[PDB]
């Protein structure tokens, strides 16, 4: 019967499509490794896809995936048990060493570029014509950490020019240098910007940028990694919901 | 408390973005429209510019004409009285030629002919817009992924209003233009074909429709969960993987044993959604042409 | 077995219950207290489904069907083979789902990411719970819930629908369908747009966000942006489920008749209500 042939053919197609989709999703992270970097014996039933190459614009090279793993930085974690499957503990300071929820990836140390080859993110000082169009303007507010102590003041908003959005707040610290705080990790209130992830004492340890006017993907990953890592690691200094709504 | 990044805290605005040029004929691009602070709380505030080449002009003309043919019949059915038009708007209906007309265009204007003209206008409008999704990608050197995905949606529409009627020899087999009446037709179609819940392709379509809301709930939530690491900048994350892509992949690997890549999840996405209308279209095309009663077909199986 | 970049994330911490006791992985899967809770609730629920299969006299996937307590029981307990078994499996199901969401929260805590995925899953759990708990309790009987069986829950959908005529006429169901349809449209479109930019015409350089924005600007005169589309996706799918749950929790509790008749409130509005003509005059 025609409808019978059709549904049989469809399940054959669908089995094929799922094989394609899953192999396609193995272009990053595979081969799988044992907890000490050696190739794991069990690689599962799907093979690696043949390589594809992305030609990256403006002299950024090419990306060929699948390929050798790019991570080669030291990972400061001790094994906790001889058997596979258990946590690997921080050997030093997890926030500083860049492991666990404070991890970062060694992304390219150049800024992300817009379609016209210009820096995507720029301080609003330098972004001609950009201005706060709605909402509480945070520039000028004190920034309070989770220990309810002031860590600095917002001296600018760093803007994504093509998407026209606030990506970071530039915060000036007690010694006069600044750090960038991820916008989606701060709370702009009427008289303050509150950062739940970080106590005041941790603001100086935020990774710095090299140029005052641009941020590289590598810097962004270290900043965002560090700040999110504070939800686990700054938890001792985080005052209660009770203490803060007082 | 935490910030969930569902609505922006502060909006920032700058000079209007006119876009990339590539091989777009710039003469055919309009000016920038207004900026909306309302939209800006959720997405981009900028409206415009839009490209309006000959194909865009034809699509808009035929589409407005489609709306006009339906509109004038509704106004007629309302006895040209504004108050009757507003109370019965959802009840009016532009109906196909009756079965006796088969596939001919000899149907009286008030009894099928107006429906035929409306269908012509919608056919030209949809196919013009399809051509346009292809050509706007072409002018920017982009892959034709949108045009192909749009073809799956067009498949269901084509089966319902043109291909299955033609195969069945009659325009009465197509759908009316009316809010409640197209709902009535949908119900009646299941009744007539021995309950569509037994149609294997309607079951699949449903699985992919539920699947689409499962997967966009999952993907949207994952990206906003890692937007704190620039997760929504998916193209650079594909080009040069960051911690947003790693933590996104590892949430799902630790939750359900397997995961995607920043590029790969968009293939799961376009296929999950495309398969809704692809399976749906086959399901309807077989109904009446091959299978008259899906319960009965289900028994011989 | 770890992904090439995974080791640095497999640290201690993030557990909501029992400190480090359940803080480990079995292969790729993370366990945690809520990992063992999901295994218990899932296993017991499945064993009780198998026992209902035994009592029904069948082992066939298509035929196994666990039924709610018939209406006489109201909201009281029932003998195991006559609705009791459904009641216990429902407890197991709610427990396995809530545990899965809470397990996801522990994984979010270890990875330092936002809690958006467990939060979104809670909407599907609440939709299930509308059909199984909230609407039955508000209606006074567990029998108004659905059977746990592949084809029998479809029979339930059909009969329930048709008790109120063509269920298409439920206004909240209409809104729910609109969000499902728009969600699938948006999904197709987003998948297509990121892929058209990452995979341009053969031999060209990889496109950028700017090109995505210009494609959609050229086509429809607007671009919601890369943040906005993910915001929109989560909102369309979640609103679809919210209105689904809404359309059911009102059906049988505050509306009892043919849903097509609801629409007559607009027609009977005094000023146009009696004008001859149209469809309703
Ligand atoms: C929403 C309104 C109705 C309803 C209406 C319909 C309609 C109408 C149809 C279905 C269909 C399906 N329904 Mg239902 N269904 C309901 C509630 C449920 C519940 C539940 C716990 O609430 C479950 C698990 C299911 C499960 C299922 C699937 C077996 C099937 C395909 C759905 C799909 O792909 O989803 C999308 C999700 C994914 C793609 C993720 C993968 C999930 C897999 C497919 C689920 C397998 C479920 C498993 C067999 C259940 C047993 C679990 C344990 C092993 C005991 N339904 C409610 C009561 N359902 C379709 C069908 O063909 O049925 C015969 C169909 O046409
Ligand atoms: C009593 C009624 C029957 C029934 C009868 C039917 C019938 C009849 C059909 C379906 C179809 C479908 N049914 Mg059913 N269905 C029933 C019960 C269910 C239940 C349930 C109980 O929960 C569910 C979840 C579903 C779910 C579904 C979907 C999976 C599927 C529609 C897919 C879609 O995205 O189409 C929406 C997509 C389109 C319509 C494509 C539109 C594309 C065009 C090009 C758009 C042009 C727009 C135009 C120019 C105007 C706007 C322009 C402006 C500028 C904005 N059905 C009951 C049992 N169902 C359809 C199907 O595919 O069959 C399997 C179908 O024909
Ligand atoms: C798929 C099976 C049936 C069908 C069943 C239903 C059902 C059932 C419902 C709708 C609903 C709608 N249908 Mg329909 N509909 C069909 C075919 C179509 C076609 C077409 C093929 O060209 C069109 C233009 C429409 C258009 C519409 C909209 C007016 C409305 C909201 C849809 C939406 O979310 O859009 C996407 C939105 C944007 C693009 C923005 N339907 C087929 C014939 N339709 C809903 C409604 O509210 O009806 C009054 C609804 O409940
Ligand atoms: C003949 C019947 C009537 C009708 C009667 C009904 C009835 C009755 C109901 C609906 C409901 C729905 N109908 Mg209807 N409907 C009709 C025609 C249609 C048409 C159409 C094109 O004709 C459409 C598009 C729809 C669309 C819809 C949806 C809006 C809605 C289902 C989604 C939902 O609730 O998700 C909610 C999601 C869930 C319930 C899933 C929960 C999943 C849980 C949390 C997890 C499961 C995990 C699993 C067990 C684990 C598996 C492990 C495996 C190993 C993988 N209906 C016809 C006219 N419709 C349903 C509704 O609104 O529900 C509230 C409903 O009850
Ligand atoms: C995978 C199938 C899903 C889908 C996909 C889809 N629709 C699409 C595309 C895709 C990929 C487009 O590229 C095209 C578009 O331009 O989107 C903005 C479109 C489109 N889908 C549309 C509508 C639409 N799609 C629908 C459904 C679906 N579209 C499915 C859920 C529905 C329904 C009834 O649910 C509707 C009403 C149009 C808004 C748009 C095509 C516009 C067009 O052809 O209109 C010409 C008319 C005028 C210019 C008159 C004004
Ligand atoms: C809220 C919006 C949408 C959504 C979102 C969503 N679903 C989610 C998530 C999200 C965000 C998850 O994080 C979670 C996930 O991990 O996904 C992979 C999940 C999930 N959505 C799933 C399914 C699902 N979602 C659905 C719908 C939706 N999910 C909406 C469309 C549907 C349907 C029918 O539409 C289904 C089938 C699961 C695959 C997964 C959650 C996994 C989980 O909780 O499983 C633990 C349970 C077990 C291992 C087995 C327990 C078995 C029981 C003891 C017995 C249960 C019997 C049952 C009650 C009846 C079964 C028979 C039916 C035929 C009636
Ligand atoms: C960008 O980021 C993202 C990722 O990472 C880079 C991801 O992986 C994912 C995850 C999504 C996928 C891997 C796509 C495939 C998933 C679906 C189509 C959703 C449906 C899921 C299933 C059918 C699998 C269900 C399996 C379960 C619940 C596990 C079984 C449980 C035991 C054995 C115990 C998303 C959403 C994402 O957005
Ligand atoms: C890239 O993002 C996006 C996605 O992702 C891929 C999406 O999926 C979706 C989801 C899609 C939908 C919900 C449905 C489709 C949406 C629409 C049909 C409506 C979108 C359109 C608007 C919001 C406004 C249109 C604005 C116009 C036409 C203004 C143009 C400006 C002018 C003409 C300027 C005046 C100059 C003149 C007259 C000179 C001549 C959307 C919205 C999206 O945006
Ligand atoms: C779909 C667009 C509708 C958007 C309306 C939502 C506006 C959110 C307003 C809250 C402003 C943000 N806030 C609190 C930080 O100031
Ligand atoms: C009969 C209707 C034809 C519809 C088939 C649509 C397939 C869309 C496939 C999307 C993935 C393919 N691609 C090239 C665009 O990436
Ligand atoms: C003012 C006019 C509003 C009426 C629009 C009618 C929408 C119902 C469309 C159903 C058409 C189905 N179709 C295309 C396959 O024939
Ligand atoms: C195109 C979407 C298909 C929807 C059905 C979803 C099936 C998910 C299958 C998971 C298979 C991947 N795997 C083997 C590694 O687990
Ligand atoms: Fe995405």
């Amino acid at each position: 019967d025609l409808a019978s042939l059709a549904i049989y053919s469809f399940w054959i197609f669908l089995a094929g499509l799922i094989y394609y989709l899953q192999t396609e999703n193995m272009r990053e992270g595979y081969p799988l490794e044992n907890e000490d970097g050696t190739p794991a014996a069990n690689q599962g039933p799907f093979p690696l896809p043949k390589p594809k190459t992305f030609i990256l614009p403006h002299g950024r090279g090419t990306l060929t995936v699948p390929g050798p793993e790019s991570e080669d930085r030291p990972i400061a974690l001790a094994r906790t048990a001889v058997s596979e499957g258990f946590p690997h503990a921080p050997t030093g300071d997890p926030m500083k060493d860049g492991v666990g929820p404070a991890s970062w990836v060694a992304r390219r140390d150049l800024p992300e570029l817009d379609g016209h080859g210009h820096n995507k993110i720029k301080p609003m000082k330098a972004a001609a014509g950009f201005h706060v169009s709605a909402g509480k303007n945070p520039i000028g507010l004190p920034v309070r950490g989770c220990d309810l102590e002031i860590a600095g003041k917002v001296v600018d908003i760093w803007v994504d020019i093509p998407e026209q959005m606030a990506r970071f707040l530039e915060v000036e610290l007690k010694d006069g240098s600044t750090r960038l705080l991820p916008m989606q990790m701060v709370k702009v209130q009427s008289n303050r910007v509150h950062v739940n992830a970080l106590s005041s004492d941790l603001f100086a340890g935020i990774p710095t940028i090299k140029s005052p006017t641009e941020v590289t993907l590598l810097e962004e990953d270290k900043i965002c990694g560090y700040v999110a890592g504070g939800l686990m690691y700054a938890a001792p200094k985080r005052k209660s919901v009770v203490a803060a709504m007082l | 408390a935490e910030y969930q990044n569902i609505f922006s805290q502060v909006q920032v605005r700058g000079p209007a973005d006119l876009g990339m040029t590539e091989d777009v004929n710039l003469a055919n691009r309009s000016g920038v429209g207004p900026f909306s602070t309302l939209l800006g709380w959720f997405g981009n505030a900028q409206l415009g510019p839009i490209y309006l080449g000959s194909l865009g002009v034809l699509s808009l003309f035929s589409g407005l004409m489609w709306f006009f043919t339906i509109g004038i019949w509704f106004w007629y059915q309302a006895g040209w009285n504004p108050a009757v038009f507003l109370r019965d708007l959802f009840f009016f209906s532009l109906e196909p030629p009756a079965p006796e007309y088969g596939l001919s265009f000899a149907a009286p204007l008030k009894e099928g002919g107006l429906w035929l003209i409306a269908s012509f206008f919608m056919f030209v409008a949809v196919w013009s817009w399809w051509g346009r999704t292809y050509l706007r990608a072409q002018a920017l050197g982009m892959g034709k992924h949108t045009a192909w995905a749009f073809l799956s949606a067009i498949w269901l529409w084509m089966v319902l209003g043109f291909i299955r009627p033609i195969l069945m020899g009659s325009w009465s087999e197509a759908v009316p233009y009316g809010i409640f009446s197209h709902l009535d037709w949908t119900n009646n179609f299941s009744l007539v074909h021995g309950n569509l819940f037994y149609n294997p392709f309607h079951g699949l379509s449903i699985a992919f429709l539920y699947g689409s809301a499962l997967l966009f709930a999952m993907h949207g939530a994952t990206i906003l969960a890692v937007s704190r690491f620039g997760g929504e900048r998916e193209l650079e994350q594909i080009a040069d993987r960051g911690t947003a892509a790693e933590r996104a992949a590892l949430f799902w690997r630790w939750t359900m044993g397997f995961n995607a890549t920043m590029e790969g999840i968009h293939r799961w996405a376009i296929w999950m959604a495309v398969l809704v209308t692809l399976t749906g279209g086959i399901g309807i095309l077989l109904s009446g042409t091959v299978v008259d009663n899906w319960y009965v077909w289900g028994q011989n199986h | 077995a770890l992904l090439s970049f995974e080791r640095k994330y497999r640290v201690p911490g993030g557990t909501l219950v029992g400190g480090n006791l359940f803080d480990f992985w079995v292969g790729p899967f993370y366990v945690g207290f809520f990992g063992v809770a999901t295994f218990f609730f899932a296993a017991l629920g499945i064993i009780l489904i198998a026992w209902s299969a035994v009592l029904q006299g069948t082992w066939n996937p298509q035929l196994i069907s666990v039924y709610p307590p018939a209406l006489e029981y109201g909201l009281g307990g029932a003998p195991l083979a006559k609705g009791g078994l459904w009641q216990i499996i429902t407890i197991c199901a709610t427990g396995a789902f809530v545990s899965w969401a809470l397990r996801e929260v522990e994984i979010c805590r270890k990875l330092g990411i936002g809690y958006h995925i467990p939060f979104a899953f809670a909407f599907a759990i609440l939709a299930y719970l509308t059909l199984v708990l909230f609407r039955p309790v508000m209606m006074g009987a567990w029998g108004y819930a659905f059977p746990y069986g592949i084809w029998t829950h479809l029979d339930w959908v059909s009969n329930t629908g048709y008790t109120y005529g063509n269920f298409h006429y439920n206004p909240a169901h209409m809104i729910a369908i609109s969000f499902f349809f728009t969600n699938a449209l948006a999904l197709a479109l987003h998948g297509a747009l990121v892929l058209s930019a990452a995979n341009p015409e053969k031999g060209k350089e990889m496109r950028t966000p700017d090109h995505e924005d210009t494609f959609f600007r050229d086509l429809v005169g607007y671009s919601i942006g890369t943040l906005g589309i993910h915001r929109l996706g989560l909102l369309l799918s979640l609103s679809a489920v919210f209105f689904s749950a809404l359309c059911m929790i009102i059906t049988g509790t505050i509306w009892f008749d043919q849903w097509v008749d609801w629409w007559q409130w607009w027609v009977k509005l005094p000023w146009w209500a009696n004008i001859p003509g149209g469809i309703n005059g």
